């Protein structure tokens, strides 16, 4: 209930990863994109999504 | 004269381009129909853009254009349709048609023509030889089924001139059926007319040698297609 709000869980060292993990995203997330369309010319499942 | 035809060879001249221009004039003050064929000789192969800017003045003249695929695609971009023809999807089919690995015979949307529209242009007819004869009006555009056969006669057989009988074709149907600007069905069955034409064009060494008459072209034109069709 009221004692398993979020703010009450210790989860210090998993929003230190978070935090890296979006810096990650934000810098790399176009070029991910642009390696998906040189190589894989078609989508499909277990593709990376991309486009639309 | 009803139809005042010519060809892009007389842009090579600058003689004969000032002259063209005073033969369209008195045509069309006649009321006669401007026919372009194109038939891009060698020079004007070179450059998309230096041809696009020679013919773009007989181009707007022009009430009915004759061109081929590869002047066609040639005159708006080259690549893409190369690239567009030689697509293969990786893992499967989109439809069952693309499994079995059939020429491409591809139609032009009325989008993808637009650059080359303009107002005073009644027909524009892309030949991919006598195989095809895609056509389009400023109301509707559509594809005819054509065929050709050089090996019937392995021996005989020379495509020369081929190109003028079907425009020839064309141009004795438009003259005496004047609703094919506007129907689309009377359209479709005038110009199979002109694929039977080129057919048999093909089978004679020489291009004037061999020409078809209207009887023999009349007579292929029924052999080939069924009944419904004619």
């Amino acid at each position: 209930g009221e004692d398993a709000t979020v703010d009450k869980m210790c989860l210090e060292r998993f929003k230190v990863f978070l935090k890296q993990y979006n810096e990650w995203v934000e810098a790399n997330k176009d070029r991910l994109e642009e390696d998906s369309y040189k190589y894989d010319q078609d989508f499909y499942p277990g593709r990376r999504i991309r486009g639309k | 004269a009803r139809i005042f035809h010519f060809n892009s060879e007389v842009l090579t001249s600058p003689t004969m381009e000032s002259t063209l221009f005073k033969a369209i004039q008195w045509s069309k003050k006649f009321g006669g129909l401007i026919f372009f064929d194109l038939n891009l000789p060698l020079p004007l192969w070179r450059s998309r853009n230096e041809t696009r800017k020679l013919i773009k003045k007989s181009w707007d003249e022009a009430n009915i254009i004759e061109v081929s695929q590869q002047e066609l695609e040639f005159l708006l971009d080259e690549e893409y349709y190369e690239r567009r023809r030689n697509y293969t999807p990786q893992y499967f089919a989109e439809d069952f048609e693309q499994t079995k690995n059939r020429r491409d015979y591809y139609h032009y949307t009325p989008e993808e023509i637009k650059p080359l529209w303009h107002d005073d242009l009644k027909l524009l007819v892309v030949t991919d030889g006598t195989l095809r004869l895609h056509y389009y009006t400023p109301k509707f555009d559509g594809v005819v089924v054509g065929t050709e056969d050089v090996l019937i006669t392995p021996f005989t057989c020379d495509r020369t001139g081929s190109g003028d009988a079907v425009v020839a074709g064309i141009m004795r149907k438009l003259t005496t059926c004047p609703e094919m600007f506007e129907d689309q069905d009377v359209l479709e069955r005038q110009l199979r007319f002109a694929v039977a034409a080129g057919i048999i064009s093909q089978w004679t060494i020489g291009a004037v040698r061999g020409f078809p008459t209207e009887s023999a072209t009349q007579n292929l034109k029924e052999q080939v297609y069924v009944p419904s069709m004619w």
